[PDB]
RNA sequence: ACCCUCAGAAGGGAGGCGAAAUAGAGCAUGAAAUCAGUUGGCGAUCGAGCGACAGGGCAUACAAGGUCCCUCGACGAAUGACCGACGCGCGAGCGUCCAGUAAGACUCACGGGAAGCCGAUGUUCUGUCGUACGUUUUGAAAAACGAGCCAGGGAGUGUGUCU
RNA sequence: CGCUCUAAUUGGAUGGAAGUAGGGGUGAAAACUCCUAUGGACCGAUUAGUGACGAAAAUCCUGGCCAUAGUAGCAGCGAUA
RNA sequence: UGUCCCAACGUUGGGCCCGGUGAACUGUACAUUCCAGUGCGGAGUCUGGAGACACCCAGGGGGAAGCGAAGACCCUAUGGA
């Protein structure tokens, strides 16, 4: 009578304590948006990054309110970098052959958007069973 | 001779507009026209061995 | 062409379109905004009194250069736009008789949604001096009516 | 027309520019301040020299225009104006909460604030509000 | 197809076909610019590179993010007191002790709480900074040059020889 | 980092591919990825290659479109109808 | 002898309002400005003040170093005729 996603879909991975603590830096510290200079100021200017190039950009030069410019210093602790906010690694996965050698207490799996319904099925009854986590579950009405 | 085949010549100055050869009020040959000839294209004199 | 922007139940509700009209697209814009709300048959009265000339129809964005009216309410300028009227009249003509078809009071019903939409222009050119010649078009019109129960 | 002013200031031998300085200060902080006997405030200097400044600024404007007050009334609400942000939502707020009166509309006598009295035993070089609007033609209603 | 409407082989309405007519004729898909209607936020006393970063208002179906807030306690870097006592200074004030103590960012635990609630997204408000971009130039917000807007198109390529 | 096509190895798709729209997650970033709607047939990954491979700009090109604007004109001529 | 002192009244067509028809020039963005200042020394946009409730109609054109034309003048090019 209700939507209920299939899975192991509560879990949580463990970490060693350092890890929980750069994970939760990494979410309190954040990061600028770094989108492309003026993108706000012309619609066929997109917001994907261009490292300001002109002579007298302000934001090249470093005006203060122009906006950050992307440096290495802004990268993410190393140990977290690329973490699924609940802490797990994740995995992608296009069938069920590639649930094989997965640590459900570290990793939690991303089933490829392209993967139809029937081989979800299958690979989400045996992600379960082994103990892993699906990302994105199929929802299913019972 | 891809986008040769044109006898188009610019205005130059004089009418506002950019100096782009054109044939019949529109523009042709160059690389960034419609119709033009391709820049730097596959060619056949290429060593491929 | 366009297709009804709004949902409507059949149960309580009677449509009716106008297509590729040749009139006025501004003109339309007003006139859909005057009449939205008001029943079939108030509609028409008005629309009437537009063409007869006693009733001003208030043009609150093309405006430019028109002159105020008196009898415009909460706003100055107004014209009366008899064509893009007649074509409004035609729609309602056949809203309400669509209605009258499936049981229900035509005219008592209320105008629950109508707006214009520029489905393109019919182009001309027109000889102008120095051996040039220009753009002269006519707006192409489809506008979109809902007729609702009380 | 009734004001619930939090403070009620006495400007009478109190040097004007000194009473605007805390009055914008405590209006700032919230304060309802009603400032009393204006046409008494009194301003230092050599009356002529004092009075060529306040013509010049009479005599000054255009289409755009220089308004600028000559009863002892708006002359010191608009020098409180100036240490005021007016411009500002907070700054035109304090501003609307302070209100110069001629004579004392008052039942209860205001106060004179510390550092902003004047000794008339030991100076003769000043001039009254009321004096200086007499000079730039104002009504003497007061 | 049939029916209704209409001056009407127009158009419209209803209806029939098909998995789909939002496949009904330049009829696969259907971006942006942009237009109509409409939802959220702002709005007829207020100021202009349109934002970046902080922080408030209001707005939010699910899914793909799940955090967040308050008491208290633990830890506690640089830094770092009040009060009190004693002693100096014309004075503002200072010294010595209390004491590198209390406090001290982050993080964590106990207990209580939030689900428009935390993130995020839209808009708006406040604070700080801020006169586009590219080019020319010693010097560009420039009263120097270029562009109305969007999409698509648009510039180190080949042979031979040399190093 | 991303684009095209070739090859080897290896996967996804009518139990719904690419694309598009809106939205969630990751990456300093190029960009990657998922969800929902649409869509209705194709699509990847790794490795070695290939190159008509990346745009905000050139009074750049072509197409489409907005404001301009319901504005100018639809008067002027010895033929005022 | 209205060229002038010194302008007036009148006539016809426009102009203005209404129906219909219906373009173009121009547009980096923002933009209610004014006085000073500053700045590549000639600013609606920077600074300081002043002023400023929104929208619309008609007008004559002060400003946007207004729009239109890669200055014709001057010089330069181991340019042309
Ligand atoms: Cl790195
Ligand atoms: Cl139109
Ligand atoms: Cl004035
Ligand atoms: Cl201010
Ligand atoms: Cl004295
Ligand atoms: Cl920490
Ligand atoms: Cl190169
Ligand atoms: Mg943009
Ligand atoms: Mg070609
Ligand atoms: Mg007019
Ligand atoms: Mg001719
Ligand atoms: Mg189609
Ligand atoms: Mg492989
Ligand atoms: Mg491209
Ligand atoms: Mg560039
Ligand atoms: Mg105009
Ligand atoms: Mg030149
Ligand atoms: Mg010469
Ligand atoms: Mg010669
Ligand atoms: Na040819
Ligand atoms: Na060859
Ligand atoms: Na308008
Ligand atoms: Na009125
Ligand atoms: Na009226
Ligand atoms: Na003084
Ligand atoms: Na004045
Ligand atoms: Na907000
Ligand atoms: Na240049
Ligand atoms: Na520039
Ligand atoms: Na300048
Ligand atoms: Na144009
Ligand atoms: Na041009
Ligand atoms: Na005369
Ligand atoms: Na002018
Ligand atoms: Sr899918
Ligand atoms: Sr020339
Ligand atoms: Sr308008
Ligand atoms: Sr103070
Ligand atoms: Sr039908
Ligand atoms: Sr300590
Ligand atoms: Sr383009
Ligand atoms: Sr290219
Ligand atoms: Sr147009
Ligand atoms: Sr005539
Ligand atoms: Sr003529
Ligand atoms: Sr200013
Ligand atoms: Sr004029």
């Amino acid at each position: 009578t209700e939507l209920q996603a299939r899975g192991l879909t509560e879990k949580t991975p463990d970490l060693s304590d350092e890890d929980a603590r750069l994970l939760t830096q990494r979410h309190r510290v954040g990061k600028p948006q770094f989108n492309r200079q003026d993108h706000h100021k012309k619609k066929r200017v997109s917001t994907s990054w261009r490292k300001p190039r002109g002579q007298l950009s302000k934001q090249r030069r470093g005006i203060k309110g122009k906006g950050d410019t992307v440096e290495a210093g802004f990268r993410s602790p190393t140990a977290v970098r690329g973490k699924h906010p609940s802490g797990f690694e994740e995995v992608r996965v296009h069938n069920v052959d590639d649930l094989e050698g997965v640590d459900g207490d570290t990793e939690a799996v991303r089933i490829a958007s392209k993967v139809g319904a029937r081989k979800r099925e299958r690979i989400e009854e045996e992600a379960e069973d082994a103990g892993i986590r699906v990302l994105n579950p199929t929802y299913v009405e019972v | 001779y891809a986008g040769l085949r044109t006898p188009a010549e610019s205005f130059g100055s004089g009418r506002g507009q950019a100096h782009v050869p054109k044939l019949d009020g529109r523009a042709r040959r160059v690389p960034q026209a419609v119709k033009g000839r391709s820049a730097h294209p596959p060619k056949t004199e290429k060593d491929r061995s | 062409g366009i297709s009804y922007s709004v949902e409507a139940d059949p149960d309580t509700t009677a449509k009716a379109m106008l297509r590729e009209r040749q009139m006025s697209f501004k003109h339309s814009k007003a006139i859909a905004r005057e009449i939205k709300g008001k029943t079939a048959g108030e509609a028409v009265d008005y629309l009437e009194a537009v063409i007869e000339g006693d009733q001003p129809v208030p043009f609150k964005q093309h405006n430019s250069g028109v002159g105020h009216k008196s009898k415009v309410d909460g706003w100055d300028a107004g014209r009366y736009p008899e064509k893009a009227s007649k074509a409004f009249l035609d729609l309602l003509e056949n809203a309400v008789g669509n209605a009258d078809h499936q049981g229900f009071d035509g005219e008592a019903m209320t105008i629950k949604h109508v707006a214009a939409h520029k489905v393109g222009e019919q182009q001309g050119r027109k000889p102008r001096a120095m051996g040039r010649a220009s753009a002269w078009n006519s707006p192409q019109v489809d506008v979109e009516l809902i007729l609702e129960e009380p | 027309a009734e004001f619930d002013a939090d403070v009620i200031v006495d400007a009478r031998d109190c040097i004007m520019g000194r009473v605007a300085s805390q009055v914008a200060e405590q209006a700032l902080d919230g304060e309802t301040v009603a400032v009393v006997n204006a046409e008494r405030a009194v301003i230092t200097g050599r009356e002529e020299q004092i009075v060529e400044k306040y013509e010049k600024r009479v005599d000054i404007g255009n289409d755009n225009g220089y308004f600028y007050p000559k009863r002892p009334d708006g002359i010191f609400k608009r020098t409180i104006r100036g240490m005021l942000p007016h411009k500002k939502q907070r700054g035109r707020e304090a501003f609307e909460s302070v209100r110069v009166y001629l004579g004392n509309p008052y039942d209860e006598d205001g106060e004179v604030l510390d550092g902003t009295s004047l000794d008339r035993l030991s100076n003769i070089k000043f001039v009254t509000l009321g004096e200086i609007s007499e000079t730039l033609g104002a009504n003497k209603t007061w």
